[PDB]
């Protein structure tokens, strides 16, 4: 089920709560809010703030909120607060660009990686309205690619350029209330390393990142055509599968068990990761028909993959996105009908 | 650019929105009598070759209408006279033309309707046609004497050149 | 007049990146003797199983590496042009990806008809191994 | 053809693993985007650089980064004028290298001609398009090469004829 | 050296080829190239006057509205000027080509790389033809006027260019451009002796409004007082021309009346032939001087060049300039009138000149530049073409104030 | 055209413009041209002392000295006659044409005043031959530098004429491709055998040529002609040598052309390869 | 101001 | 306490509000036309040079229209430039206490408040607008006089360098015409180069700098290596023909010629203000060259105690109104201190630069 919403790239893109407005970057300085009347898409809003390019967009669903960021070192919030989006501009202390932004759970902070190797947490305060930032800067070496949050709202892993897969603690006393014991470990300060990944010998840069729905797995994609599932219960392992396809720029936890990733080569693929250690290749989920170009729905590589449905304790569709310009939602219960074999 | 009238004065009769003046035509009409030699059809007819090539025209006095209507009645009379042999033969037809019932400022296929404006009641509509009948008349027969030559029986091809030339892309006929 | 501009200060820098190598040898290279040994009695892929293993991925001097990479280059330079599928078939994927980075390696001395079999070599290497191989040969830090 | 296909195969396949390339700003300098592979600025960002090689003077020498990708072809000379109609060809298309997107203005050190590719050509156009769009100009120079030189030969053949013709 | 250098001026008409330090062109021959339409066949071809009507060959026009638009009928029109009119063995003269205004540098590359790269000449000048055109003004002024500002009507065979140059260097953002030239003319001329005379051929009726221009045609004060001159005494002003038919040889004869002054006559009425246009030449050069910087906008004024083939008709400058007075003393009138405050602004002098050579303006400021000494130290030559590469003619410095 | 012509045409038109304003009987008008021709010689038509019914044309040449030990000023004095006078400051060879006495037809006028430097250049061609139909061997060659740094010998023999020219080419892509252009002349007997026999030499110069103090380069041909009496006697005498007078302008012409060639199908390659690459945007589908 | 007019032709 | 009003006196805009706005409340330029209207700009770099047309701009602020306000019952903070002649800073308390008699007049220096808005009080400003460029170090919230340096290179000496570099690549520009045409194309392309060396050969081997800009007349012309070169006056001023350091060696000079205990509170504080200072990668750049100069001029050509040497060249992503944000800030702090404000009671008893301040 392919959109083709331009024929410019889509750098990123955000849903809200309802699953009925889509906000997109169309490879400039703005961010289109698109909402469906009846059946087809319309160009419901525009937000044109940033005078750089925009790399990242992230919508709070309870708050509903928009953060943006962009690689003209800004950072802002819109908040619909009558019929027009309103920004506010977060200040984030960095001199290089910022990559990527990400809501907590419980969308009090949010999380900037930029090039500047640091991790911005950032969380509104209310005594002067405006959101400050703290940095985590002590093992990053590189810039931070990508980011995801644990689901106790504490704990955040990180893949950057250096060839790692970290895992951080964001514990903001401000904020949040005291966490409790987690398998990763017991004393939770703030930008405290708890774990790092990525020791291979050819390194590659971790382009994705995603924890899943306990939060005790933790899986990642690097440049070296590798997805690696490292499980902190059995003794913080790490089982890594090398593939001998294009390399993932994306990663999503979409069961205890099973991940999807998608990347360069334009087919969002599926991976088993056993109970005991084992990461097995599934199958393609992008199988042409045959009734007797490239023979994918996207023409161009797939940047970001996205959960559809309910997230990640009940999935069955997942939001696809990439420099083609479209956007492909793919169902899980016509998947398991016409590939054989597939029971998830 | 082009050449308007320069005998305007404001004792001058003003009839819609074009102008009444005298003329030294024999045939009868509302039209006073003009003791000068210079009139508004020997003024079109002086005025016709530089005027025929023009496509943009602003009316600058009320006398300029008048010019327009004679100047349009001017390339009517010269695609019927292309067509003939000798000077009477030309006068009849000439008289023909004139008799004839052109469009009056108001009704459909009548050309510049944004510039002339409609006549104000029934009398002075029969004012105004027979203020152009007259001016037809007497645009006939001034034309009469000029496009033939002493060495007669021949139309002089100086005045058929202008046949398929139209002022401002009208024409009066279509 | 200047002559303050002509000095890079990036090279004196605190965050500058560091590879950061763990040390070691990986036991040099594969040994002559007995990769010898499995060309003499025509055992061209207990060779090739023999000279794929310990590669010099950890040491610093490039002299082991080119031994290496030319004992790789001499045992696939003596393969046949019918047994090389079944010859790479054998191997796993860590073998395909070795494989890989000495074929890569050997294109860049080019000697005679050394080339017309490492396409051959590389088109086997990529039907048995996929795209990803090449990527695995880009993307290492430690290469042969 | 004798070892002209697979030759193509494998530079198609590096080519497909080279041209994975994504939107980075710079590291070291603030709010500026240059090809990686091009500044040489942070030696993390750089792939490996590889070679395919045919014979001992027809290579390709294809250099990645996260950014961008140089692709440097030497094409075949046998002779002198192969040799000059080459130099002619490469001087003329880089003459002209404003409306080729994804050319150099001049070569790297040993090599005929080089590409450079930036993310933006691969965002605005297709990649595998971009491939076969390099396999189709290393068949097409050696082409149009061969025929320059025929024609060279033939007119030679018609000027002389014709000059000693009227003697 | 001692060999004077090529001067070769393209136009979309005419191309006007010779060696510097002449007065006139030693050729000036038809734009056209006709071509047969594998072996030496690129080479069978004709440039010039047998280009014109060849039985076997096809004629091509490579140069609309001054841009080149074929570069090898251009390359083949470059060898046959160079080899076998001019005689000159091309790696020993010094060329200098002009090029139309608003070119791009591409262009200048394109044609660096067809002088350089094919035909090795030793140096190479691409000149603005407007700057040509004020140095060939020079010649009938005294010695304390000879500037580099003025205002160049270039009207030749295509689009008429409104070029203000101040101090050598042309204001690109203010030229303007009037859809009328030559072709516009005889094409006019042509319907008209359509419309009116008989007995032309149908295959040679471009000719014969070809030469009713060159040779009957003037501009007149007043329409209407030319008509009644042409009426009343018709015998003084009305001509006859006799030309001789192509097939079937019989002298005709026609008589050629009002399109005398009709002719010339749509440079200051565009609506008598060209629909889209309206805007007369005074207007158009009134308002490229009012578009420009104020304080350079008299010099302008003072100094206004006549060039081109199309400007070449009797008291066409004193109809300008008097028609520009007539303008540009109508706003200094309402200026007095609507502001009434006793300002009284200065006067403005307005200057059309008009110069022996007028036609070849371009080509006779090429060989006057060409001929001076310093033209050796302001071109490109080869070694700088090796060494720094096509870029060099991007740009090309103008010269200064010399004879 | 692939021949290059021998008549100048400047002259050619200047004096049929001025002969037909002569016969027509108007007045004459004011002439004063410079201009040149191949291998860096001069020409001059202007009025002499003002008066604008005497045409002068005049020309200078910087190797006259070498042509004129060969016998050019009887030559010109026999082609010419009554038109050749004194020579001009500057200038080597003038003409003298008066419009109040001139001929019915014009035409000969003309064609021999358009074929001024052949008309130079053939004395020597004219004495090396009459030296080889009489039998007179032993005769030293003539050297002219019809260039700066280019050189002409013409020796005969017992049953041959050797005209040798030494020329220098620019640019080394003119010295492969005049390499191709002299490989193909050298094999120039197919079309039969009644033309002459053509020699290359590259970097060096011929045995005979041996003592001579000749030029040793990278960049420089030596082109042997070798002429019959089939070529040599009066029937064909001017016809060769107005083919191999104007030879090495010939050589280079066709040497520009080819590279001219060469551009327009890389243009028309470069043409296809755009058109390919814009064929990959999605936007212009 | 007028110039009047010359019947001749060039 | 009341409403202390605060107003910029900037020369290309003017923006008044009052104290404790996050945002500036009215945003004009000072268009003053007479007629079709012969507009005249007062302000020349700062310096008044039309004194009616600024005290008719200052009756368009005070009046109903824009604040309405009286003249006599509010507070009023206004603005200074650096090296501002004395004459003048008389000349304008004179007019504001005697035209319109403000109860509290309080004149500050830009730097200051560029400084106050980013909240610190010591650090060196850095200044480039259209005319001039002013480097002012600050310690404890007073500008240094004895310190202030002055480079004679800004954006209009920038956008007549890019006239002369695009008519070398022969595109026919008019240095009296075409001025906001470059001036636009200034703004849009146009940044600073990291390493020249690099740059120059990236300029001249590869086509990524090449970008095309339409010009008003339709044309579309092609700007590749002179988006670095243009903004190399400021570093290089021989390339405009100015005999002077740049605008890094001038920093050096100023902040070595500080006291010893303040250098490193100034080299960790430099603070870029103005329109001119918006080019793409100028601080990096900034800090590349004054490392280098520290090398070579204080550690005399050691690197080991390079890293030690700490500096950070922090740019506001808000600079729009930086000024008026910190003249708003400093009005907000200073509501009830009426005793740093001037008083009507002191100019009528010989107001001698308002007490000096
Ligand atoms: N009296 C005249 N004498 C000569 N040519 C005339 C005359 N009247 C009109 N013309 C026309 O002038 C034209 C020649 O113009 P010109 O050669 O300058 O044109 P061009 O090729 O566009 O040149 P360029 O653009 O270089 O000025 C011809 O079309 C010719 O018919
Ligand atoms: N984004 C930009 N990048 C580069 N230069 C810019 C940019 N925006 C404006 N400029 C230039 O900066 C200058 C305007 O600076 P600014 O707005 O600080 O002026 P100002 O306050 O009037 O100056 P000053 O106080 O020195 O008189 C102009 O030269 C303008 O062209
Ligand atoms: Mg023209
Ligand atoms: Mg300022």
């Amino acid at each position: 089920s392919l959109h083709q919403f331009l024929l410019e790239p889509i750098t990123c893109h955000a849903w809200n709560r309802d699953r009925t407005q889509i906000a997109l970057s169309p490879n400039n300085h703005e961010v289109h809010i698109y909402k469906k009347n009846g059946g087809q898409w319309v160009k419901a809003h525009e937000l044109k703030e940033h005078n750089g390019h925009i790399t990242g967009i992230d919508w709070a669903p309870k708050s509903d909120r928009i953060v943006t960021c962009g690689a003209d070192r800004n950072a802002y919030v819109w908040s619909q607060k009558d019929g027009v989006w309103k920004p506010t501009l977060v200040i984030l202390r960095i001199n290089r660009a910022a990559t990527f932004v990400k809501w907590s759970p419980l969308e009090n902070k949010f999380a900037v990686g930029s090039g500047a190797r640091l991790i911005s947490v950032c969380y509104f305060e209310s005594e002067n309205d405006w959101w400050v930032s703290k940095h985590i800067k002590k093992p990053i070496r590189s810039t931070v690619l990508s980011l995801d949050w644990h689901p106790n709202n504490v704990l955040l892993a990180a893949g950057s350029c250096d060839f790692k897969c970290r895992v951080f603690s964001a514990y903001i006393k401000e904020v949040d209330e005291k966490p409790a014991s987690t398998p990763w470990g017991s004393k939770m300060p703030f930008g405290q390393l708890m774990s790092e990944f990525g020791g291979s010998g050819t390194g590659g840069w971790v382009h994705g990142v995603s924890f899943s729905a306990s939060g005790s797995r933790l899986a990642w994609v690097s440049h070296d055509s590798t997805v690696s599932v490292a499980d902190a219960s059995k003794s913080v392992q790490v089982s890594t599968l090398k593939t001998e396809f294009l390399p993932l720029l994306s990663v999503s936890f979409v069961s205890e068990n099973s991940v999807v990733a998608a990347g360069h080569d334009c087919c969002p693929m599926l991976f088993n990761y056993d109970d005991r250690g084992c990461l097995t290749f599934v199958s393609k989920l992008d199988i042409p028909k045959q009734s007797i170009a490239l023979e994918t729905l996207h023409q161009n590589s797939i940047t970001q993959v996205s959960i559809y449905e309910v997230d990640k304790q009940d999935c069955r569709k997942f939001c696809t996105t990439g420099i083609d310009g479209a956007m492909t939602i793919w169902d899980f219960k016509t998947l398991e009908s016409s590939i054989q074999g597939l029971r998830i | 650019p082009a050449y308007h009238s320069s005998l305007m004065d404001p004792d001058t009769k003003l009839i819609g929105n074009m102008a009444l003046l005298p003329i030294r035509s024999q045939f009868k009409g509302p039209a006073p009598r003009e003791t000068k030699d210079t009139d508004i059809v020997d003024e079109a007819i002086y005025y016709f070759k530089a005027n025929v090539f023009f496509k943009n025209y602003e009316i600058k006095n009320e006398a300029d209408r008048t010019l327009i209507y004679i100047t349009l009645y001017i390339s009517e009379c010269l695609k019927k006279l292309q067509k003939c042999n000798s000077k009477s033969q030309g006068e009849k037809e000439m008289y023909t033309l004139g008799i004839t019932n052109f469009p009056i400022p108001g009704e459909p296929g009548f050309p510049l309707n944004a510039i002339y404006a409609k006549p104000a009641n029934k009398q002075e509509d029969e004012v105004m046609r027979a203020y152009l009948q007259q001016l037809r008349q007497e645009t006939g027969l001034r034309l009469c004497e000029k496009v033939f030559d002493p060495q007669n029986d021949k139309p002089s091809k100086w005045w058929t050149c202008f046949v398929k030339r139209q002022f401002m892309n009208k024409s009066l006929s279509g | 007049s200047a002559r303050f501009r002509k000095v890079d200060v990036d090279e004196y820098d605190e965050n500058k990146f560091v590879d950061e190598e763990d040390g070691g040898d990986g036991q040099a290279g594969p040994d002559e003797g007995e990769v010898d040994s499995c060309l003499r009695q025509g055992n061209m892929t207990a060779a090739l199983q023999a000279a794929l293993k310990n590669p010099p991925i950890n040491t610093k001097s490039q002299a082991v590496k080119d031994r290496a990479g030319s004992i790789v280059l001499k045992v696939l330079i003596s393969f046949k042009a019918n047994d090389i599928e079944k010859a790479v078939q054998s191997l796993d994927k860590n073998g395909v990806d070795l494989l890989m980075k000495y074929i890569y390696k050997g294109f860049e001395s080019p000697s005679d008809n050394s080339s017309a079999v490492l396409l051959q070599w590389h088109e086997k290497a990529l039907a048995a191994g996929g795209v990803g191989s090449i990527v695995r040969v880009l993307t290492a830090r430690k290469t042969v | 053809t004798a070892t002209l296909r697979p030759y193509l195969s494998a530079v198609r396949a590096t080519l497909q693993a080279a041209l994975c390339l994504e939107n980075f700003s710079s590291q070291v300098v603030e709010r500026h985007n240059k090809p990686e592979v091009e500044v040489r600025s942070s030696k993390e960002l750089l792939l490996q650089p590889v070679t395919i090689s045919r014979n001992e003077k027809e290579k390709v020498l294809i250099e990645g980064s996260i950014n961008s990708v140089r692709v440097s072809i030497a094409v075949k000379q046998a002779d002198e004028i192969e040799k000059i109609l080459c130099h002619k060809f490469m001087r003329f298309m880089m003459m002209r290298a404003e409306n080729f997107f994804i050319l150099r203005r001049k070569p790297v050190e040993g090599y005929d001609i080089s590409f450079l590719i930036t993310n933006f050509h691969t965002e605005q156009m297709y990649k595998h398009k971009l491939v076969d769009f390099v396999i189709h100009f290393m068949e097409e120079i050696d082409k149009e090469i061969s025929e320059m030189k025929l024609s060279v030969n033939a007119r030679a053949r018609i000027v002389a004829e014709e000059f000693l013709k009227n003697f | 050296g001692r060999l004077p250098a090529c001067v070769v001026d393209c136009g979309t008409g005419y191309t006007k080829l010779g060696y510097a330090g002449n007065t006139e062109p030693q050729f000036i021959i038809p734009s056209c190239i006709a071509i047969k339409e594998k072996g030496v066949d690129d080479l069978d071809f004709f440039i010039g006057d047998e280009a014109i009507e060849k039985p076997t060959y096809a004629t091509k026009w490579p140069i609309r509205h001054g841009i080149v638009e074929d570069w090898d009928l251009m390359e083949r029109f470059m060898e046959q000027v160079i080899f076998k009119y001019l005689r000159a063995e091309p790696e020993d003269h010094y060329f200098l080509l002009t090029e139309p205004p608003l070119n791009t540098p591409e262009n200048r590359e394109y044609t660096a790389e067809i002088m350089f790269e094919s035909f090795n000449v030793p140096g190479l000048y691409i000149a603005v033809q407007a700057v040509l055109a004020l140095a060939a003004s020079w010649t009938s002024r005294q010695v304390g006027e000879r500037t580099l500002t003025g205002t160049v009507i270039d009207s030749g065979d295509g689009v008429t260019h409104v070029i203000p140059v101040a101090e050598g260097y042309v204001i690109g953002s203010c030229i303007k451009h009037i859809p009328i030239a030559g072709r516009d003319i005889t094409y006019f001329i042509q319907q008209l002796l359509r419309d009116r005379e008989v007995g032309i051929p149908p295959e040679q009726s471009l000719e014969t409004a070809k030469a009713v221009k060159e040779r009957y045609s003037y501009v007149c004060p007043d329409l209407v007082k030319e008509f009644n001159k042409y009426d009343t005494d018709g015998s003084k002003w009305i001509k006859q021309y006799t030309g001789i038919n192509a097939i079937s040889k019989k002298e005709f004869s026609i008589d050629v009346g009002y399109e005398r002054f009709l002719g010339p006559e749509i440079f200051f009425h565009p609506e008598f032939a060209n629909p889209d246009f309206t805007q007369p030449i005074s207007e158009v050069v009134d308002e490229v001087i009012q578009n420009c910087p104020i304080d350079v906008r008299r010099p302008l004024y003072k100094n206004i060049v006549l060039s081109g083939g199309s400007t070449m008709f009797r008291d066409f400058g004193r109809r300008l300039q008097r028609d520009l007075k007539r303008t540009v003393d109508a706003r200094l009138k309402l200026s007095e009138e609507l502001s009434g405050g006793r300002l009284k602004p200065k006067p403005i002098d307005v200057q059309v000149i008009t110069h022996h050579m007028q036609r070849y303006a371009v080509w006779f400021g090429g060989s006057m530049l060409a001929s001076t000494p310093e033209f050796y130290q302001v071109c490109h030559t080869k070694k700088d073409y090796e060494e720094i590469g096509p870029s060099i003619c991007r740009h090309n410095p103008v010269f200064g104030v010399m004879s | 055209m692939i021949l290059l012509e021998v008549n100048n045409r400047i002259i050619e038109e200047t004096l049929a413009l001025k002969f037909e304003n002569a016969a027509a009987g108007n007045k004459p008008e004011a002439v004063e041209v410079t201009f040149a021709d191949f291998d860096g010689v001069l020409y001059h038509i202007s009025n002499p002392n003002g008066d604008k019914t005497k045409v002068m044309v005049s020309i200078s040449l910087k190797f006259y000295k070498e042509l004129q030990a060969h016998g050019a000023d009887e030559l010109l004095k026999r082609v010419y006659g009554s038109y050749l006078v004194n020579p001009e400051s500057g200038y080597n060879v003038s003409l003298l044409y008066d419009l109040e006495n001139l001929p019915a037809s014009k035409d000969s006028i003309v064609h021999q005043a358009g074929m001024l430097k052949r008309n130079c250049f053939a004395s020597v061609f004219e004495k090396y031959f009459q030296f080889q139909e009489e039998g007179k061997e032993g005769e030293n060659r003539a050297v002219i530098h019809y260039r700066d740094d280019e050189t002409m010998y013409v020796e005969s023999k017992k049953d041959r004429v050797t005209v040798v020219f030494s020329t220098v080419f620019k640019d080394d892509d003119d010295v492969v491709i005049g390499k191709v252009f002299m490989q193909e002349f050298k094999e120039g007997r197919r079309a039969s055998h009644t033309a002459p026999q053509v020699l290359f030499s590259h970097r060096e110069p011929p045995l005979e040529l041996k003592d001579t103090d000749a030029a040793v380069g990278d960049n420089i041909g030596y082109i042997t002609f070798v002429l019959f009496p089939r070529h040599t006697n009066a029937s064909a005498r001017d016809n060769t040598i107005n083919l191999i007078h104007t030879f090495r302008d010939y050589l280079h012409y066709h040497i520009k052309c080819s590279k001219a060639y060469i551009h327009t199908r890389m243009r028309a390659k470069t043409s296809d390869f755009l058109k390919v690459l814009n064929r990959a945007r999605p936007d212009a589908e | 101001d007028d110039w009047e007019t010359d019947p001749d032709f060039v | 306490g009341r409403k202390v009003v605060v107003c910029d006196n900037g020369t290309g805009f003017v923006k008044c509000g009052y104290a404790g706005s996050n945002f500036p409340e009215h945003i004009f330029p000072a268009l003053v036309g007479r007629p079709m209207l012969e507009v005249n700009y007062p302000m020349e770099n700062g310096i008044v040079r039309n004194w009616d047309d600024m005290k008719h701009l200052w009756d368009y602020t005070f009046g109903p229209e824009k604040l309405n306000i009286d003249t006599r019952n509010c507070k009023i903070l206004l603005t200074e430039p650096p090296m501002n002649p004395t004459k003048n800073r008389e000349k304008i308390v004179e007019v504001m206490f005697e035209t319109y008699q403000f109860s509290g007049v309080y004149v500050a220096i830009q730097a200051v408040l560029t400084l106050y808005a980013q909240g610190l009080l010591t650090g060196v400003v850095v200044d480039s607008g259209d005319g001039v460029t002013h480097i002012c170090p600050v310690y404890e919230g007073f500008s240094l006089p004895h310190l202030t340096r002055r480079l004679d290179i800004a954006g209009r000496d920038i956008t007549r360098y890019l006239i002369k570099l695009l008519l070398l690549r022969g595109y026919a520009f008019n240095h009296s015409a075409d001025f906001e045409t470059v001036r636009m194309i200034k703004e849009k392309l146009c940044y600073v180069g990291y390493n020249i060396e690099q740059e120059q050969k990236l300029a001249l081997e590869t086509t990524v700098l090449v970008e095309s800009y339409t010009l008003p007349d339709g044309r579309i012309i092609k700007v590749g290596g002179e988006r670095f070169e243009a903004p190399e006056a400021l570093f290089q001023p021989h390339l405009i023909n100015v005999e002077g350091v740049g605008v890094a060696e001038l920093l050096f000079n100023t902040i070595q010629a500080a006291d010893i205990d303040t250098r490193s509170e100034f080299y960790k504080h430099i603070v870029l203000s103005g329109g001119s200072t918006m080019y793409p990668g100028l601080p990096s750049r900034l800090e590349r060259e004054l490392k280098q100069l520290y090398l070579e001029r204080v550690l005399k050509g050691d690197v080991e105690k390079l890293s030690k040497f700490k500096i950070r060249i922090e740019d506001p992503p808000r600079r729009k109104h930086m000024v008026f944000l910190g003249g708003a800030v400093l009005a907000d702090i200073m509501k009830d201190k009426d005793n740093f404000w001037m008083t009507r009671q002191e100019y009528q008893e010989k107001g001698v630069r308002v007490l000096e301040k």
